[PDB]
């Protein structure tokens, strides 16, 4: 039953994946931007820190 | 049976696609156009490592931002002191073709592996001082691509057998095994909670597995080539995927789809590494054009370029505190930028 | 300068000396990649080159120089990813069952895949057509004809510049030369000179097996230096 | 892990003697060796140090010329040859291993040592030499130094060694960073000038002499030592 | 004035060639090989020997006098000698490298490395500088740059310039290239031609001046005819300008790097 076996396995996988909630992209993008702006000062790569902190 | 099951699978895929499209209210660009520009991030080389012998093929930052683990294709691990540039540890590996290395979150264990198909975890704080083989675990029928420590007793690994596995150090066996992918798993990345982790394989897709149960809660299927790098966002709600098509894609666990595609026409060489900063604004990705790039995770604009290396960049990593960024290339020279 | 930092610098210098001593050997050694399907006699080749492990390293010394041959016969079928790590190696020895005509198509497909690879584009691919005795016996028995699988074999003329070995039947010579010509055509295609094949008819008992590796690697390094050292 | 010393005994003034130390249970070459003397009814005192691979050697200003340290790595052994032994040389010598790198704990294992009887660096001064205390209470030993041990790198080059009756000094702290094999009861605090060793809960195994050591400059100097009894 | 124009155009060709070679081997990423190091050495040698030997001769031919003064003439003459000697030293090193790589590929892949190339080029440059330092003490004006002591006393020095800097390197180059051609024919149809052209050009362009300086160091009447000195200068300039062209432009790696710079 290898063929139908993997078929039903992937079917159940797609099913359990579809049951997961999916919010719109706007809220996700807003949350990402907020989290990025929250740690802006704590990112020496983004905000060049003075030579005294390196 | 087989025909009805194939039809049901196709219908489920179409339903998932329609649901993902309905939630696609807009792209990340529309919302990231009002944020102020990030400007140019001109990073300069603060340290230069000249100890590696063969092509550097792996690296990682441990809990301490001062020690840097790096593996070379000659079967040699080196824990460098990023600050003083000194060599804190040197481990000769029994396997020459090492492609993965990681530094445990406790600073006492370091994992490695590759074509040997055996994940070797060495201990650094041994009473004997010398580096000893703590646990050389086997069971994977394929080359090891990446290693990541979850604690001082468990470690997740990805092998060429298309199946990832969480092993226990003390027991030396698979704490759990995940269902195989369509292709070989090439990269791994742990979430800040350590409960879930996303993994990509040769197939154009990435699966979000759970450490508690061996099931991929989500499966992204957006790409046009084989994924070679993947890294989690500092928050844990999104992650960037890099493939050999010279294009990165920022997928989200909450929206369950790609948010932005970082690509450029002048970039034709594939990607080998991806990493974020402590904040996530700067997405760093190593390209096969003998240089690394740093884009804006939100604006997607070219923030900086690192052309210090002379060979194909193999791996890169940002410190846990974000003070500097290490980059190991095939030129046997690892460079730290800041 | 602190004392602990000085001790750490001394430890770093010692580790550098160790890494240099190791790089000495790593540089004085030549890396070779052995590739071949299950039907290929790569196992018998390793057994003859005696001058869950996905990798098998074998060191053998010839003419006072070492060779580290890497055999990979315990991994997944596809090899487009883990093959990239084998760049900058000395040579790639491709094995093929030249006797079994059924698997010859798959062998040529694998050879073309390994040759047109983007990462191995600048890596020579040594070719050993092992199992010549079985090929000779089969082509002499006449029960299995290459024409059944390759139509060109029916309209293929024996090379005029050939070098038939003493005691070889015309059919054996013609078959081996047709195989070598097919391999050379698959190789030269998009070769550009940066990498060339080295077809060599290897027997099942010929002790001069590693000698072939030496003679091929010498010319390979010569050609690679003619370009890097600004000769050609 | 063992460091067994030998060669001690009685020596006449002006004589010589080769104190040997056999090391086992670890890579002897990977650890630098320190010969430290302890006078009878007194505290510790650093004598000599030999780095890995014999790449660097140091001696105390008072022991230069007479004592010479060497290490045989093929046999994993250490030797200290003393010549023109003076009367003050009567003391017990200990060999200690130390590996220097970020996150390490130099001076983590102290050998048993051997007794040999005859016939401007930074100084560490402790306020109290003996403090009476019973089990259950907490102790706070103080330590003062003439030079700030806070180097430009930020590391606190301060070592605490606890010597118990019949045993050798045991490492408690190498840099507030607790040492290996030591319970969390011991803690360290203070600035680069003053230092404080705090024991939250006393036990019958804590009685002994606590010595402080500075590692900013290679020439070392141990303190007087604070004693804790039942 | 046609002579001035010829010298100027030859110097310009040499300068542009050397600058392009330098930009090709330095600003490029995959040029960290011993051959490229030897090429950079030869380029920075022959360019310093061209700019330091072209502009003074141009000025002497235009104005008819030496205007650089005493210190200036000393400095430029020292630079000229240093460059002329470093060119031959780098040619010798590169010929030895080619021989080791062609006739000894196995040993070359192990011994010949970029670090050893830096070692060798630095050593030969230091030796050349120490050998040329003698000109600081045995040189003076006569207003034209000349020699303070009679030309006879300079016979031991110039002889070396002909003995170990012309005869030794020429013999080494020709023998090494002959062995390379022998090994190539006995396993390569054009490499032998390029090596033969290199040998012929080197010999025919380094014979004139190396022989003039020698004959003038023994004859009672130093041959200082303007035409012969001009011919020798032109030959030196042509040789230094074709060095970065016959050794680099006639190669695949240099062409690839060039096309990369202008991709």
């Amino acid at each position: 039953t290898a063929s139908i076996a993997q078929a039903r396995k992937l079917v159940e996988q797609l099913k359990m994946e579809a049951n997961i909630d999916r919010i719109k992209v706007s809220k996700a993008a807003a949350d990402l931007m907020a989290y990025c702006e929250a740690h802006a000062k704590e990112d020496p790569l983004l905000t060049p820190v003075p030579a005294s902190e390196n | 049976e087989l025909d009805q099951l194939r039809q049901e699978a196709e219908q489920l895929k179409n339903q998932i696609r329609d649901a993902r499209k309905a939630c696609a209210d807009a792209t990340l660009s529309q919302i990231t156009n009002n944020i102020d520009p990030v400007g140019r991030i001109q990073m300069r080389t603060r340290r230069t490592l000249r100890g590696h012998l063969a092509k550097i093929y792996a690296m990682h930052w441990g809990t301490d931002s001062r020690l840097l683990v790096s593996a070379s294709q000659d079967g040699k691990l080196i824990i460098w002191d990023s600050y003083t540039t000194n060599k804190v540890h040197a481990i000769p590996l029994r396997s020459s073709w090492v492609m993965t290395c990681a530094y445990a979150p406790s600073g006492n264990y370091v994992a490695c592996g590759g074509l040997d198909n055996i994940c070797s975890i060495y201990n650094l704080k041994t009473r004997e001082g010398n580096v000893r083989v703590s646990r050389e675990l086997a069971g994977h029928t394929g080359y090891l691509s990446c290693c990541r420590f979850l604690d001082d007793n468990q470690i997740v690994t990805s092998s060429g057998d298309t199946t990832c596995a969480l092993w226990d150090i003390e027991t030396g066996q698979q704490t759990t095994t995940f269902t195989g992918h369509t292709g070989d798993v090439m990269s791994l990345s742990l979430a800040p909670d350590t409960r879930l982790f996303v993994s990509g394989a040769c197939d154009a897709s990435a699966k979000l597995w759970d450490v508690r149960e061996g099931m991929c809660r989500q499966t992204f299927t957006g790409h046009e080539s084989d994924i070679n790098a993947i890294c989690f966002f500092p928050n844990g709600n999104a992650f960037a995927t890099g493939s050999d098509d010279a294009t990165c894609r920022l997928f989200d666990l909450r929206a369950d789809q790609e948010l932005m595609t970082y690509s450029h026409d002048n970039i034709i060489c594939g990607i080998t590494s991806v990493s974020f900063s402590k904040s996530g604004r700067l997405l760093l990705a190593g390209y096969d054009d003998f240089n690394c790039n740093v884009w804006d995770a939100l604006k997607a604009d070219r923030a900086g370029v690192l052309a210090g290396h002379d060979n194909r960049v193999s791996c890169l990593g940002v410190t846990d505190d974000g003070m500097a960024v290490a980059t190991g290339s095939w030129d046997s020279f690892l460079k730290i930028w800041n | 300068l602190s004392a602990e930092d000085k001790a750490a610098v001394e430890r770093s210098k010692m580790i550098e000396k160790q890494l240099q001593k190791d790089k000495q050997v790593y540089r004085r050694t030549l890396r070779l990649l052995l590739l071949g399907a299950d039907n290929s006699g790569k196992s018998t080749i390793v057994k003859q080159m005696r001058i869950t492990s996905g990798i098998f390293e074998t060191k053998f010394q010839v003419d006072k120089v070492n060779f580290h041959m890497f055999d990979v016969g315990a991994q997944r079928d596809e090899r487009r990813k883990w093959i990239q790590c084998f760049n900058d190696v000395t040579a790639i020895i491709f094995v093929v069952d030249s006797s079994d005509y059924n698997r010859l198509q798959e062998a040529l497909n694998d050879f073309k895949s390994i040759w047109n690879n983007r990462w191995l584009r600048t890596i020579s691919v040594i070719l050993f057509l092992n199992k010549q005795d079985l090929l000779a016996e089969k082509v002499l028995a006449g029960k299995s004809k290459i024409e059944d699988y390759f139509p060109e074999f029916a309209r293929y003329t024996t090379p005029e510049d050939a070098t038939p070995e003493p005691g070889e039947d015309p059919r054996v010579t013609r078959a081996k030369y047709f195989i070598r010509k097919e391999f050379v055509d698959i190789s030269t295609a998009s070769g550009d000179g940066r990498h060339i094949c080295y077809p060599h008819f290897t027997c099942s008992v010929d002790t001069e097996n590693a000698r072939r590796i030496f003679n091929d690697c010498k010319d390979i390094i010569l050609q690679m230096n003619l370009r890097e050292y600004n000769l050609v | 892990v063992q460091l067994v010393e030998s060669g001690g005994g009685l020596v006449q003034p002006g004589g010589s003697r080769k104190l040997s130390c056999s090391a086992s249970g670890f890579a002897f070459s990977s650890f630098g060796m320190h010969w430290v003397r302890q006078a009878p009814e007194k505290g510790l005192e650093w004598v000599a140090y030999i780095s890995s691979g014999s790449g660097t050697i140091y001696y105390a200003d008072t022991v230069k010329g007479r004592f010479t340290i060497s290490r045989d790595d093929p046999k994993n052994t250490l030797f200290l040859q003393m010549t023109s032994l003076r009367s003050e040389d009567t003391a017990m010598y200990y060999c200690v291993r130390s590996i220097y790198y970020y996150g390490s704990s130099p001076f983590d294992f102290w050998g048993q040592g051997t007794t040999l009887t005859v016939s401007a660096d930074i100084v560490m001064t402790q306020a109290t030499s003996s403090v009476p205390v019973t089990p259950g209470e907490s102790v706070s030993i103080s330590c003062r130094s003439s030079k700030s041990l806070l180097h430009s790198n930020g590391n606190t080059y301060l070592y605490w060694f606890l010597q118990r009756p019949g045993q050798s000094p045991q490492l408690l702290i190498y840099r507030s960073n607790l040492a290996s094999g030591v319970p969390d009861r011991f803690s360290g605090s203070g600035s680069g000038t003053a230092f404080t060793l705090t024991i939250s809960r006393l036990e019958a195994e804590d009685v002994g002499v606590y010595y402080c050591m500075q590692h900013l400059e290679y020439p070392l100097t141990f303190g007087a030592g604070t004693k804790l009894e039942l | 004035v046609v002579t001035i124009l010829l010298v100027l155009i030859i110097c310009g060709l040499g300068i542009v060639g050397n600058i392009m070679v330098v930009l090709v081997v330095m600003r490029t990423k995959h040029m960290r090989t011993p051959t490229n190091c030897y090429l950079v050495s030869l380029a920075v040698a022959d360019l310093m020997v061209l700019v330091a030997a072209g502009l003074p001769n141009i000025t002497d031919s235009i104005y008819g006098s030496w205007v650089y003064g005493y210190v200036g003439c000393l400095c430029i003459t020292y630079l000229q000698y240093l460059g002329i000697n470093a060119s031959s030293c780098s040619i010798t090193a590169f010929t030895i490298e080619r021989y080791i790589a062609i006739c000894h590929p196995i040993k070359a892949q192990f011994l010949c490395t970029f670090s050893r190339a830096k070692k060798i080029i630095i050593f030969v440059w230091a030796f050349t500088s120490l050998y040329c330092m003698l000109w600081f003490f045995l040189l003076d004006l006569n207003i034209s740059c000349g020699y303070k002591i009679s030309r006879n006393y300079y016979s031991p020095i110039y002889l070396m310039d002909f003995g170990v800097f012309y005869v030794v390197p020429m013999i080494l180059a020709t023998v090494l290239y002959g062995f390379i051609a022998r090994i190539l024919f006995l396993n390569r149809k054009q490499v032998t031609k390029m090596l033969a052209v290199v040998v012929i050009l080197f010999a025919l362009l380094w014979m004139p001046y190396r022989t003039l300086v020698v004959v003038n160091s023994f004859l009672s009447s130093p041959f200082q005819e303007n035409w012969f000195l001009l011919f020798c200068r032109i030959c030196i300039y042509l040789n230094s300008a074709i060095n970065p062209v016959i050794y680099n432009l006639m190669s695949q790696k240099f062409r690839a790097a060039f096309r990369k710079l202008c991709n």
